[PDB]
């Protein structure tokens, strides 16, 4: 909605994603999703592989372990590709996804907890960066995705 | 809980981790490869060793998952190739060691020597001075010493560095539970595939034995041309009935026939297709090629070129001061990332090779939605095999021709065909038997059926019987003519280059049949069809995920390697070669050499070791020193190295014959030696306390 | 008219037509070595040429003049210089031949490659890489590996060449109607003098052996001092009583003992002197040398260097792109252009040299005034002569402090003068045995006195007899050893170098009497001395205009070649080495060498030619390999290379000892190769149809 | 005297003179000789044979070239001229003669492009200086103007 919410140079993560409490959307032509499925505005820089995931009923890593899609419409999704800001020669790894949990999610549930799960014999972190590479392909490049909900 | 959902978590963090390591990895040796200097060299060092560690870390951790547990089929080929390969069993000093070996037997291939016989300061390397010889001249004495030098300066260095690295790496073979390397390199092709029958590893061995007994009477009738059409060019070298000399075969080691082309063209007068000029002319540059190839990949109905494929590749040299290496290579550098590293000329080679590197671009592209273990080819060949089959589907004369680069008064008659047809056989039959004998030369020589004191005398048994080709000088046991080989000195598998021609010519008769093409296989062009192309992708896309046997059954229909697509191609030629070998011998006896006539037959009558050889050579080349002064006045330094010793029993009796100083292709006439034999057989007799009875010189 | 009219007209002529083109010819070869690039190598090969084709027509006009009737010195001088040189009586294909042999000899020297016994990809030329290993190696059988491989991979080469080049060079300087080609090399050194005592060619020879035999003890005590000192380096290697190795003496040939000063320094812990410190301080650089070393010939009385001097010449390296040749030459150029081209650094070494060069300017400049045949050194020796002695003046430890570049608080005792004086043994003292026995060499293979069969024979005799050096190796006819010097491959005369070097101190010492110099000799400076600057100039300003007898006894006081300065400037070190040397052994034996304890000698008793030898060493090669296998369990391939003959008498006696396979510094032990012989009796006497009686095998 | 003499563009050959019918001569510095014993004779004779200008001495210019009495009533003149008359090629554009069959007398001229016999070859007797920049002061064209009263 507002200029602020979708110019923020700072921008969170996939799983610490911030909520704050239409004709530019619509004739911007720059959002390569746009899918509509109080105005909280949710934070994602996940990979344009997993902008997919940002959709009700399926799995996958974003849809099971990170943030989650109920099996109702409420908002609308919006995605674009952010290879000039987030995504550097040498890599922009500044951005966390969850890899495992213990139990799937609610249909909102969040924790920004930092625990360490069991792989083979060693105990390593659930919080794996995002490698961001300007030079990369369209799967891999950064996609700034914003989901909303009233 | 249940250890596949330990191995799913496993796989998930290992996949998350290489995808970033073999990035990073693939971005440093990217930016060495377009940019040559130091202070790069080191970065592709660091990430390369800090990739390895990984792996080879994570290969530990996977050991642990048992296999036989897990029923689905994905997680346990991920698992399988992790385990497959990891931390050798072998010690800190035999990994040194072997290490060692294989750094010294490439800096001996690659700074190698060989010294002209007069001017002993002009020495000249393999790749710059002597592959131009051996491609190049027409010269039997200049074709012989650059052959004989080789081999002899290099391959005799390459003797004990082999000897011990095929017991360094059976050792480490054996501690992967193999029976040898030869089975490591057989761990490819090995699926484990549903309803009983997997493919096996002695099964690849069966098949490449049936496939070569299947092409044997094409290769034994363009043996024969060949044979017919060079004993022209050396009219006095050339048995009509016996094998080919190993040095008059287009390159060094007899790999590819192509350059033996100008030699052996029929109907010379008719020019070969060649579109240099007319894109010489058109304003046509890098990117108009790289353009053409997208539009044909396009035309199939596969994808675009990726727009930063566009950006990053280096599709042409650098104008700049960075040095680049100048091969071109297809890049999947991970992450989407997929470039084309090479220095495209104008020419047509160049088109064709445009064309072979983006259908392995296009190959990478299809299975970059796999896992990253599964992100690879079907085998060993697939890869190859899809980039030959899109160059073989381009270069048609009517590709060129609806292109607009081929003017439409060009006319292809029979005559035009038969020499496409011989060109492509000359690169395609002539390098079968080579490959397969070579391949079955090291599966023997890692098993252990061949001893190390018979292996040159395997060796070039195996290759007068198998390939048709005899050695223009004998060699012992000191020298190692294999490893004067690329891929033999440089630990490199050598099947792949015949599984690849097979899945080739399989791919191209299946995509035709699809392309509803109705003509001779040889002239058919899959451009503009979608159902060609969507065939391909539907094969290009499953990388690792399902058996290869299960990929070729959906793509072909057949679930084994068939060479009848091949012979189909074929065809034409080989009716058209069997018509011209009429008035010809077809086959080989393996009993003539070109120092077989020459030779002296020695019977042993009686503890004759190396040091007794010796001294029969000395007091042969002190017979001919004697023989030459006395009769004809001329002195002649011959020594123990000018007498040859060939077919040696090991105490019963042996062949001999001399040559001269300087001059390993003059080889002394048979009178004359026997005559140096008769004048000094009292020195020659005496020094063995024996008779002229006991050795009979007949 | 009268013939003197017409030789004046013509010598104008001449001389008017010879400076132009000389110009021209200098200044393409400056232009050349300023400035290196193919394009400027044409126009000094076009100006080159001409200069020749010119010089030999004028020469041939020349001809016509005869000497006899002209009274006038300089016209006599001026039209023996043009007739003594000309055009060659050689054949057409005969001059061909002689310059294919020259250019064939200097490119096997250049080009020439020595590989190691291990690793036959590493390959070293001769001027980076064995003058490293000669000059700077301290063990024993690297040196011989580089000592053995010179002259056996490049000498062997030059020895044919060689032969021809005597026959040719023998026959051109005969058709200038001189006995041979070392009396055409000795036609310098010739005067005609007045009163009737005219130099001839033959007095150099009996005044060069009077010199060494003057110069015999001092050489004789150093030798014995050096071999002392390498006694304690290299133990078991050196007779205290025999000769030196050939190997170990500084570098390739023994020309310098130089680079022996490290290993024979007495008194260590003294410090050599060196400004370069103090000249990287206080701001020296090229300009400020050439500055000091102009004032330093000014102080004297000598004239300025010209503006063209400091505007043209090259006085350092140059910054931007251009490639020069980092050699120091003085130029002149003609026409009154005199420049030095030398890329100067900021050391001791260049501060020297350029003082010498800056010698041969001022000679340069001081007959420049004389008409263009005459503008050159006396004799060959002198000019280097000057140069070298204004070095030696310019180098004092009393003259750095005066300067200032040494600071007032060293103090030069006994100890350092020694060391000096030592350093300038070694350099000086050193090399007049070896050149004057090369030279003697090549006088008597020129004239004829050494035959084609006896050249490595008379060769290693002289060395072993006049130098008191042996070879470590024997070598037969085969060889070249000579040929291995740059000199003797590149057709230069060598007793110039002698000569210089007496020349040198008897200017020094005539120079340090007139300048009132009251100490020794090796501590005199002529700065600031008017009167030894004008006796200077009065000897450098007749350039050829009178003979070089009456200008030496201007300067000096003497007609002859006089040795006593030399020895009277080192007479401190003299006496130091003859109280060095009474516990050690003074003088050599020629009859010890290294292979000479461990050599078997062989008499022959009954048509025993070169090829009955190969069998010989073939038959010894065949008993060393079947002892080393069958008593040590060792396979070595011992071949007749490895078995090294010497002392060899046609037929009757000769002795011989076995080197190990890939090391010519192990020699097997004679009590080895005495087994090896009585074990392998009966067939080492029945290949020649003997018994054990006729072969003594002491 | 006149400006115009001094400062001349061409200056001809010693051979071939040309004669034309004082505090700047005295204060001007520049004269390396003004040794004097209204026609002014021109030449761009070489820098060593300056010397040769005077009268009574032989040579080859004091003979066979211009030629000065013994008893003498002008003024001799020569400065260094590498600027105008040499070059980095060099400069072949003057000449001088080298040979005649009979002695000079005082002040007179030929022009005649004769040529004369040494050796067995005829070659001309008028020789071409070689005028280089990079030369030293004997081998440098120096531009002399002789005046005669
Ligand atoms: C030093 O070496 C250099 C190398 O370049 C020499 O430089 C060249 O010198 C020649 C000298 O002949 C000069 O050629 C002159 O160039 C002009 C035309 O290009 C003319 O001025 C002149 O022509 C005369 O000679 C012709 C040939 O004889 C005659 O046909 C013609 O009539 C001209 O008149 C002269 O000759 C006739 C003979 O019949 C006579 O009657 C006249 O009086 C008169 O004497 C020349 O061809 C080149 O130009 C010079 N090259 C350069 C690059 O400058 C130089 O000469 C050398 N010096 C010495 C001393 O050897
Ligand atoms: C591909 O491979 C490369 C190899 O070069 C990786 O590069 C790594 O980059 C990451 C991200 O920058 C670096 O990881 C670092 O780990 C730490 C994480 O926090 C630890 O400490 C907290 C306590 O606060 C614990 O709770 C937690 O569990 C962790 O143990 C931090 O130290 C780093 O963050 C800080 O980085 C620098 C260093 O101070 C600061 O400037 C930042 O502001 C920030 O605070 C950081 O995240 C890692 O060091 C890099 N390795 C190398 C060798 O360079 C790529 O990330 C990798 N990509 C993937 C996907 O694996
Ligand atoms: C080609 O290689 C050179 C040297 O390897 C690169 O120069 C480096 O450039 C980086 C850029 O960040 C600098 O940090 C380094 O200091 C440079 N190194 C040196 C030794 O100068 C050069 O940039 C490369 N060229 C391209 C186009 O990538
Ligand atoms: C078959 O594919 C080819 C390209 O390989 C196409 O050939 C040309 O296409 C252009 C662009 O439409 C036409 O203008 C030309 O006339 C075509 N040349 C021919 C047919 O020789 C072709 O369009 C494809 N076939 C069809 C039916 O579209
Ligand atoms: C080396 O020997 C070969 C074989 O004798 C020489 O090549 C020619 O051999 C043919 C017969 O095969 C003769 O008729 C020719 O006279 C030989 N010489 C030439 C020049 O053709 C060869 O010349 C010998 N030498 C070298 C240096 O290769
Ligand atoms: C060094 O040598 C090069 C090559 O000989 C010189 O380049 C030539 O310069 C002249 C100047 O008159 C030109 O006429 C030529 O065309 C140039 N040739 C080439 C091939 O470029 C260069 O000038 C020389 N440098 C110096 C400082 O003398
Ligand atoms: C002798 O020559 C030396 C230089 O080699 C002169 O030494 C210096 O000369 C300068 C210039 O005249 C004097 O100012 C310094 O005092 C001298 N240095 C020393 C340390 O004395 C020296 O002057 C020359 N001798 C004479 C008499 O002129
Ligand atoms: C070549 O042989 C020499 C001589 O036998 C070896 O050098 C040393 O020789 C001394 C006696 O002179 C022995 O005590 C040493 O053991 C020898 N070896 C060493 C390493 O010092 C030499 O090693 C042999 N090999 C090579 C490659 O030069
Ligand atoms: C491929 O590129 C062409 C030309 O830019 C474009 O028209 C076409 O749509 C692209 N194809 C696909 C499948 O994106
Ligand atoms: C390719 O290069 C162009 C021109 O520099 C640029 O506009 C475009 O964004 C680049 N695309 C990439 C790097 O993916
Ligand atoms: C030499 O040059 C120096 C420095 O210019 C000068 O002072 C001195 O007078 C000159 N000497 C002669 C003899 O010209
Ligand atoms: C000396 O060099 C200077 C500076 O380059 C230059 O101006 C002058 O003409 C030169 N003088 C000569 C060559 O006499």
């Amino acid at each position: 909605p507002f200029s602020e919410v979708f110019n923020a140079t700072t921008f969170a993560s996939v799983y610490a994603w911030n909520r704050k409490r239409y004709s530019v959307l619509y004739n911007s032509t720059s959002f390569s999703t746009f899918q509509c499925y109080n105005v909280y505005a949710d934070s994602f820089v996940v990979r344009g592989d997993e902008v997919r995931q940002i959709a009700p009923g399926q799995t996958g890593v974003i849809a099971d372990y990170n943030y989650k899609l109920p099996d109702d419409f409420t908002g609308c999704v919006l995605a674009w590709n952010s290879r000039n800001q987030d995504a550097s020669t040498s890599g922009n790894f500044n951005y966390y996804y969850r890899i495992w949990r213990s139990e799937k999610l609610r249909p909102f549930e969040r924790d920004i907890a930092h625990y360490d799960y069991q792989v083979g014999t060693q105990f390593k972190s659930s919080l794996k960066n995002y490698g961001f590479y300007s030079s990369a392909g369209d799967s891999h490049q950064p996609y700034r995705v914003v989901v909303l909900s009233f | 809980s249940t250890t596949e959902d330990e191995a799913k978590k496993f796989l998930n963090d290992f996949n998350s981790e290489a995808e970033n390591l073999t990035y990073q990895s693939s971005l440093a040796s990217w930016d060495y490869n377009t940019n040559i200097s130091d202070e790069n060299v080191q970065k592709m060092d660091e990430a390369g060793a800090k990739w390895s560690a990984f792996y080879e870390e994570q290969s530990k951790i996977a050991k642990n998952y048992p296999l036989e547990e897990i029923q689905t089929d994905i997680v346990k080929r991920q698992l399988q190739i992790l385990q497959q390969s990891g931390s050798p069993v072998l010690s800190e000093d035999k990994s040194k060691r072997l290490n060692s070996i294989l750094n010294a037997m490439s800096t001996i291939y690659s700074t190698g020597k060989v010294c002209k016989p007069n001017n002993p300061q002009e020495c000249l390397l393999l790749e710059p001075g002597l592959d131009n010889i051996m491609g190049t001249s027409k010269d039997y004495h200049e074709r012989l010493w650059a052959w004989e030098g080789w081999r002899a300066e290099v391959g005799k260095q390459l003797r004990p560095l082999y000897e011990e690295y095929v017991v360094l790496k059976n050792e480490m073979a054996r501690g992967y539970h193999y029976e040898d390397y030869g089975d490591y390199w057989r761990r490819d092709y090995e699926t484990e595939e549903s309803s009983g029958p997997g493919y096996s590893r002695d099964q690849l061995m069966k098949d490449v034995d049936r496939i070569f007994t299947e092409i044997k009477p094409l290769y034994e009738h363009l043996h024969a041309y060949v044979r017919a059409k060079l004993m022209d060019t050396y009219p006095l070298h050339i048995s009509p009935t016996g094998c080919l000399p190993a040095h008059l075969l287009g390159d060094m080691w007899g790999r590819f026939w192509t350059n033996l082309y100008p030699l052996t063209v029929p109907f010379g007068q008719k020019p070969n297709i060649d579109v240099t000029d007319e894109m010489v002319k058109q304003g046509w540059d890098a990117n108009r090629i790289f353009k053409e190839a997208e539009k044909f990949f396009v035309s199939v109905g596969l994808p675009n070129m990726t727009e930063g494929f566009w950006n990053n590749s280096m599709l042409t040299e650098p104008g700049d001061g960075r040095k680049v290496v100048c091969h071109p290579t297809a890049w999947d550098l991970g992450k989407g990332d997929f470039r084309i590293k090479m220095c495209t000329k104008v020419t047509m080679e160049d088109f064709l090779t445009a064309h072979h590197e983006m259908g392995h671009i296009q190959y990478d592209m299809a299975y970059a939605s796999q896992p990253y273990l599964l992100r690879n080819g079907a085998n060993e060949g697939f890869h190859e095999a899809v980039g030959e089959v899109m160059s073989l589907s381009v270069a048609t004369p009517k590709h060129l021709k609806t292109m607009g680069l081929l003017s439409p008064d060009f006319r292809e008659d029979d005559e035009t065909e038969i020499n496409f047809l011989l060109k492509q056989a000359l690169n395609i039959v002539g390098t079968l038997p080579f490959t397969y004998m070579l391949e079955k030369w090291r599966w023997m020589v890692f098993k252990g059926e061949i001893p190390k004191e018979e292996w040159m005398k395997k060796w070039w048994e195996m290759r007068r019987e198998i390939v048709g080709v005899v050695e223009p000088v004998p060699h012992d046991e000191t020298y190692c003519d294999p490893a004067s080989l690329f891929h033999v000195a440089n630990d490199y598998s050598f099947i792949r280059y015949y599984t690849r021609t097979i899945f080739e010519f399989q791919f191209h008769e299946a995509l035709c049949r699809i392309a509803q093409h109705n003509g001779p296989l040889h002239k058919c062009d899959i451009s503009n069809s979608t159902d060609a192309g969507k065939k391909l992708h539907q094969m290009l896309s499953v990388g690792k995920s399902q058996a290869w046997t299960k990929t070729l059954e959906d793509i072909v229909g057949s679930r084994n390697m068939d060479v009848g697509p091949l012979l189909r191609y074929f065809e034409p030629l080989y009716t058209w070669l069997q018509e011209q070998n009429r008035k010809s011998y077809v086959g080989w006896n393996t009993d003539w050499s070109p120092y077989s006539d020459q030779s002296i037959k020695v019977r042993i009558s009686l503890e004759w070791n190396d040091n007794e050889m010796y001294l029969f050579r000395s007091s042969v080349a002190y017979a001919m020193r004697e023989y030459f002064l006395k009769t004809k006045n001329q002195t002649i330094l011959f020594g123990d190295e000018n007498v040859w010793v060939s077919n040696l029993k090991p105490r019963i009796s042996f062949n001999f014959h001399v040559t001269s100083p300087e001059n390993v292709s003059d080889i002394i006439p048979r009178s004359e030696v026997e005559g140096a034999i008769r004048m000094s057989r009292s020195r020659i007799n005496d020094a063995f306390r024996l008779d002229d009875n006991s050795l009979e010189f007949l």
